[PDB]
RNA sequence: UGGAGAGUUUGAUCCUGGCUCAGGGUGAACGCUGGCGGCGUGCCUAAGACAUGCAAGUCGUGCGGGCCGCGGGGUUUUACUCCGUGGUCAGCGGCGGACGGGUGAGUAACGCGUGGGUGACCUACCCGGAAGAGGGGGACAACCCGGGGAAACUCGGGCUAAUCCCCCAUGUGGACCCGCCCCUUGGGGUGUGUCCAAAGGGCUUUGCCCGCUUCCGGAUGGGCCCGCGUCCCAUCAGCUAGUUGGUGGGGUAAUGGCCCACCAAGGCGACGACGGGUAGCCGGUCUGAGAGGAUGGCCGGCCACAGGGGCACUGAGACACGGGCCCCACUCCUACGGGAGGCAGCAGUUAGGAAUCUUCCGCAAUGGGCGCAAGCCUGACGGAGCGACGCCGCUUGGAGGAAGAAGCCCUUCGGGGUGUAAACUCCUGAACCCGGGACGAAACCCCCGACGAGGGGACUGACGGUACCGGGGUAAUAGCGCCGGCCAACUCCGUGCCAGCAGCCGCGGUAAUACGGAGGGCGCGAGCGUUACCCGGAUUCACUGGGCGUAAAGGG
RNA sequence: CCGAGGGUAGGGCCCGUGACUGGGGCGAAGUCGUAACAAGGUAGCUGUACCGGAAGGUGCGGCUGGA
RNA sequence: AGGGGCGUAGUUCAAUUGGUAGAACACCGGUCUCCAAAACCGGGUGUUGGGAGUUCGAGUCUCUCCGCCCCUGCCA
């Protein structure tokens, strides 16, 4: 009574993005509905998904809002596009700029722009002076806005004749088609960047859990190789030693996987482990790649205030949060001495321990955050512990 | 009935067993009526079959279901062969 | 879900009617043959216990009775009876207990 | 395992020079024969008198370290003995001389026990036919024990077994030193190993 | 074939006496560290709760059908689908699910151990022996059809077959009542009366193979009973009405107050009754010079239990682990009237806990149930996996190499030490590479000979392309404890009754073999320490093997 | 008829806990005395009784483990 | 994962009018001593939990982060 999945079509995972109570959420809960009429046959982060005629899809609808922002984030990083949603009411609002910075500091690529609530009182110039705010706005922010394929409609009007019959077919209803148009509009413009599978092997762990009669899962996406069932695998991150298991299970979707590929956003069963032992950040590697260090001399360029950065500047003693893979920790600074005068928009290097270990490897990037903004961007360099 | 069967002793990868007459419905190696015998399937040793008659005949003669191996073991050393 | 045994409860069903009559039948009729033995009937109480005599024995064939339990009912009767006439009847029908 | 590290280190500290080295630890120089004294800073000074459990704890050592047995074997070992019919004193000690590895060295072949171990741990030496690889095999009465063939040719087991013109071996084992084959004739005896080690303290050594 | 003692009461002594240490052991856990293999072994706690899958079935040669693929048209067509072969879904009958596998909750008791008793008993299949297997009759499933229901399924009408059921006969024999004989608790013989048997199935066909019926005997496995043995509290001392005995019944395979009427007034207790606590018992295991003490995990024997509790039905055997009825608590489904469920089977989850594993592969072997057989089923079992949890084996190299590098450490500044240790030179080749590559498996079965004895033939391997063998082949891991005495092993610095150590004695108040670091040393080594618990040492509960004037100890 | 379980009621045994209260042990350098140890400055000890901040005092009898 | 809390010397508790932050009892430093205890003199000894933020100054007021407590979440 599982049912296994079996590959096809090329796999690729987005989500939503917008001022809180707007489209989203909802726009999701509608998508689905779509690539559900003729296919597959029949404050959270919800993983869920879709098939196109044309490709599968992971869709990833953090709950958004403030507060809610260290979540946010370690989703964002999973997506290779985001659809950001904007209601044809008070329109592009602060928690909406919000999301599309932080889209622009996760290296997220490409975004698909849909009009929800354009069912309220049709302004003559307004679902056409609404697009100008928003292209405006993700240029005042660098992003390509101005070859964003923006759609409108109701999209929970779509639902309506959906919630009452699960047959609907496209054409009919110019809302329940007019959800078609934003299909062809991430199966268009969104690629579909290349995910390495001749690496060791790497899964971000995202969130845990306990399956009952199997044990603890791990769900993650892929950072690159391949893991089947049956294999070695390492958990570095956090706890004081790193514990190695092996793989005994792996799905896609609550769908058994064959195997999984890069960019695939998969749970992972390992054998003998509690849900106490597992968490957020660590990854799961290859028994061998890459280990655990708590010092290093990265490469950082200190963003500008003029774009959110600080305005002023830290001494060599300041206890900032750096965000790895899929977590973010805290850690002490120390200058590369004199050169106790770092402020804002420099670009320089020095010496950070997490007072929690954490997989570093050299070459790979974070970012520097505190008092609720991103101070920072880097990568890393040799470790020193 | 009461058979004629073989318990396993020796250890993991070395079989020896024993001829024994015990009630079927024992386990195979717990206790057991009576010993006639053995067999150290892997010859590892000239003698690896060994057998009483006057015994094993007995109870043949009584009622005693020899098995397939069994059997087997008690003919190849001349259990049935009446002269 | 389920197996075979289910096949094993529905016979213990009908093998328990099938001697829970043949055994409610050899009461009656054992109490009946005393029931007049104490009587005087001699004549027609030899002659049920005559009867249930067989349907005792009859009910040792299957799984029923069998031995004892089968041979003890009958004395507990031909000892009921015999010791229930001897008081005031004489043996008429040579039929049952031995003269 | 079989300790590895220092050895003409116990030559000294036991005080009874021993050749665990074979070649050199029998020329002008087993390290003895230049400190006959402990390692240590210390190693030269007034010696208290050594406890009546010293003494012993010393005197196994001394044997013991002699072999390169470790403890556990040794004790094990000397446990067996202990059953056995006889006198522990010889029987512990014979049992101590059977050790394949010793019979090796013991027979020419090997100039060092420590040397006797890496050929049986290598196959080069052979017994009764079949190659044995074990240093603890305990070598029985009537049995020769021959080197390979792949060896014969070897620099190592032609000098090795070259300063075996004219030597004689021990008086409980032959030797076709052109056939590399020597049995082992019967158990040694207290005499014949002329060991400076005191056995009954050893085996007071483990009464307590 | 077997016995070791030390530290500590004092200024000192002798004695008494306690505490503590050195030795073994463990289903272990914790700390540091960790390479290989073999054989072992792994929920000791919540008998807490559990998602999935799997742990018991098989026979068509017992019997009648449904259904699909096909000899080939029955009649001359797709109508009697008759017939024929192997299949196939359930049904009916049968044998087995009462063994094997789990667990230790309960139990201080004939539960167990040991030795017996049964004239007081049972025992399916298996053996040897005796005699039979003849007339007859009938039902309910299945299936057709109608019906209520969400489901699980249930009800009604009607065919129908048997190795299903029933009636008669036959009586080798057997059971019962009464008489008699032997015998002695109900055993064995006998006579008159009564009562009781049974199935046909497959071929290769007046004969065989498989079954059937009654009796006798054998086996094996059991029931019941009895003697002796089996933990702590006496601050638990008296307990007892089905209580103790009787008579006649019920009951049972069978003894018995087991259960019941009626009668008698008993029965038990310091030799420890009754009561409370704890606990499954044993073979054995650990320790011990022994006598003993402790224990009862893995294996084997017995017992008991199957969520908690009661009860029967079937049956040779169960009051039945994966059968049934009912109450209860908790799990889930529900179309709200009723439904399904029990991992102390196997592997796995969770909770608890200092802590205890794989949702693995194979019926190849051994064993098991059913089968004429082929063969099917079998987490019993055979194996592989995980953890140094234990034991055993093995490795991290061997041989050269200075009146002796460096660095570190001491130093009476000359030197001493780590140290043949290194580096360095020859040197064998753990791993790993290529090729070869098992034993475990010979029977059932087939042919010859009669299916008997004996002889020949064929299939069959989960572990595994593993072990093992040949050829190739690089120097390739070291730690943990301890160094005042007991107890193996000492120097510098730091610290200054601080910080800390500590099993006992005790160390630390500015020179500390006692703290912490260093150098060096000692023990053991893939291990080494720690904590817990048992024996020893403890002749310290003294039978072996002690004591009481003043040390504890003579009763006024 | 018996009968699991469920009720109402009263007993017994064990454990947990309670304001407050009794004494006990232990705890580097607190307070008051001075009982005992040398006729310990009134020989001590003791059973008992009365009394007293406290050790203790006294009475009656006893012991020598007091001259 | 997301709320709401509490963190001040060595420990128990104040300044919550935006002002280098004090009381008590400890402790420490000399003196006396071998060293302490007493006794006499003399000392705030504090990462106000971390780090940043407004600002003339933040213990008090913003945000972020650490540990602990509480409520509420979480079957690939
Ligand atoms: C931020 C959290 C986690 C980051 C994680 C890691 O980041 C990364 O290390 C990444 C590597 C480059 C990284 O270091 N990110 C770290 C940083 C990256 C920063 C990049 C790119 C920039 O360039 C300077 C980029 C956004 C840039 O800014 C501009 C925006 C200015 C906005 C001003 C604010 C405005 C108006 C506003 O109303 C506003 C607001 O937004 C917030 C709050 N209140 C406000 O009132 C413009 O949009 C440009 O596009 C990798 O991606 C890793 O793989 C990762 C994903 C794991
Ligand atoms: N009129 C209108 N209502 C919408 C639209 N999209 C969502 N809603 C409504 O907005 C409310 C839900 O908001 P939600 O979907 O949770 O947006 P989120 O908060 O971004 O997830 C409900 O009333 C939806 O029916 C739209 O495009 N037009
Ligand atoms: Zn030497």
């Amino acid at each position: 009574a599982k049912g296994e999945f079996v590959r096809t079509k090329p796999h690729v995972n987005v989500g939503t993005i917008g001022h809180v109570d707007h489209g989203k959420t909802t726009l999701t809960a509608a998508l689905t509905y779509v690539a559900a009429a003729e296919n597959p046959n029949v404050i959270n982060t919800a993983h869920v998904e879709y098939e196109t005629a044309k490709r599968h899809y992971s869709h990833v609808d953090c709950p958004g809002h403030a507060d809610y922002i260290k979540n946010m984030i370690t989703g964002a990083a999973q997506m290779d596009g985001a659809i950001l949603v904007v209601s044809a009411a008070d329109g592009p609002m602060p928690q909406t700029r919000e999301h599309i910075l932080l889209a622009r500091q996760v290296g997220v690529p490409y975004i698909v722009v849909f009009m929800n609530k354009v069912d309220m009182v049709d302004d003559p110039e307004l679902l056409d002076l609404v697009e100008m705010e928003v292209r405006d706005l993700l240029n005042q922010y660098e992003f390509p806005g101005d070859e964003v394929p923006v759609i409108r409609g109701s999209a929970l009007l779509a639902l309506e004749q959906m919630h009452r019959n699960p047959k609907t077919r496209r054409g009919e209803n110019e809302w329940v088609d007019k959800i078609w148009e934003l299909l062809d509009a991430i199966d268009e413009y969104i690629p579909t960047p290349v995910r390495d599978v001749d690496k060791p092997f790497l899964m971000p762990v995202e969130d845990v859990f306990t399956i009952t009669g199997r044990g603890t899962v791990a769900t993650g996406r892929i950072e690159r190789g391949k893991v089947k069932v049956g294999d070695e695998v390492e958990i570095v991150g956090l706890a004081p030693e790193t514990r190695r298991t092996v793989v005994t299970g792996v799905e896609m979707h609550r769908k058994t996987l064959q195997e999984g590929i890069a960019g695939d956003n998969v749970g992972v069963l390992l054998r003998g482990v509690s849900r106490e032992e597992v968490e957020r950040g660590q990854v799961l590697a290859k028994p061998g790649s890459i280990t655990p260090h708590t010092k290093f001399e990265a490469s950082v360029y200190v963003l500008k205030k003029e774009e959110g950065g600080r305005h002023t500047g830290f001494f060599s003693g300041y206890r900032p949060q750096f965000y790895f893979r899929t977590t973010d920790v805290t850690g002490v600074v120390q200058l590369p001495p004199g050169v106790e005068m770092v402020m804002p928009g420099d670009n320089v290097t020095f010496t950070v321990e997490l007072i929690k270990p954490v997989a570093l490897e050299e070459g790979l990037r974070f970012a520097i955050r505190e008092g609720g903004r991103t101070v920072g961007a880097g990568v890393v360099t040799k470790i020193l512990e | 009935m009461v058979k004629i069967r073989l318990a396993r002793f020796g250890s993991k990868h070395n079989p020896h067993y024993r001829i024994v007459v015990t009630d079927a419905r024992r386990k195979r190696d717990g206790k057991y009526i009576e010993k006639i015998g053995y067999y150290d399937p892997r010859k590892t040793t000239p003698d690896w079959l060994k057998v009483d008659v006057e015994r094993a005949r007995y109870w043949l003669s009584v009622g005693a279901q020899p098995t397939d191996t069994a059997r087997r073991l008690l003919r190849q050393a001349g259990v049935f062969r009446q002269e | 879900r389920n197996l075979s045994a289910l096949k094993r409860h529905r016979q213990s069903l009908k093998r328990r009617l099938r001697n829970k009559a043949k055994k409610s039948a050899i009461k009656t009729l054992s109490k009946k043959a005393i029931q007049l033995a104490q009587e005087g009937k001699a004549e027609e109480a030899l002659k049920i216990m005559r009867k249930a005599e067989s349907l005792i024995d009859k009910a040792a064939k299957g799984s029923t009775l069998h031995k004892n339990a089968a041979a003890r009912r009958k004395s507990r009767l031909m000892r009921k009876v015999r010791q229930l006439l001897e008081a005031a009847g004489a043996p008429l029908i040579g039929g049952g207990l031995s003269a | 395992g079989r300790y590895i590290g220092p050895v003409c280190r116990l030559c000294r500290r036991e005080g009874v020079k021993l050749y665990l080295k074979g070649e050199r630890c029998y020329s002008p120089k087993c390290a003895m024969e230049r400190r006959p004294y402990p390692p240590g800073q210390h190693g030269q000074k007034r010696a208290r008198r050594p406890s009546d459990y010293a003494v012993r704890l010393r005197e196994k050592q001394k044997l013991r370290r002699i072999y390169g047995i470790s403890e556990r074997q040794f004790r094990n070992l000397f446990e067996e003995a202990s059953k056995k019919k006889g006198v522990t004193g010889s029987v512990f000690l014979g049992l101590l001389e059977s050790r394949l590895d010793n019979v090796v060295y013991r027979l020419g072949f090997a100039v060092s026990r420590r040397q006797a171990r890496q050929l049986v741990r290598h196959g080069h030496i052979t017994v009764n036919g079949r190659r044995v690889d074990l240093p603890s095999y305990r070598v029985r009465p009537g049995d020769e024990i021959a080197v390979a063939e792949k060896s014969r040719n070897l620099e190592l087991i032609r000098q090795n077994l070259e300063a075996m013109k004219g030597r004689k071996v021990g008086p409980w084992l032959s030797l076709d030193v052109e056939g590399m084959k020597g049995k082992f004739l019967r158990l040694p005896d207290r005499e014949d190993l002329a060991l400076p080690v005191n056995e009954q303290l050893v085996i007071e050594f483990y009464s307590r």
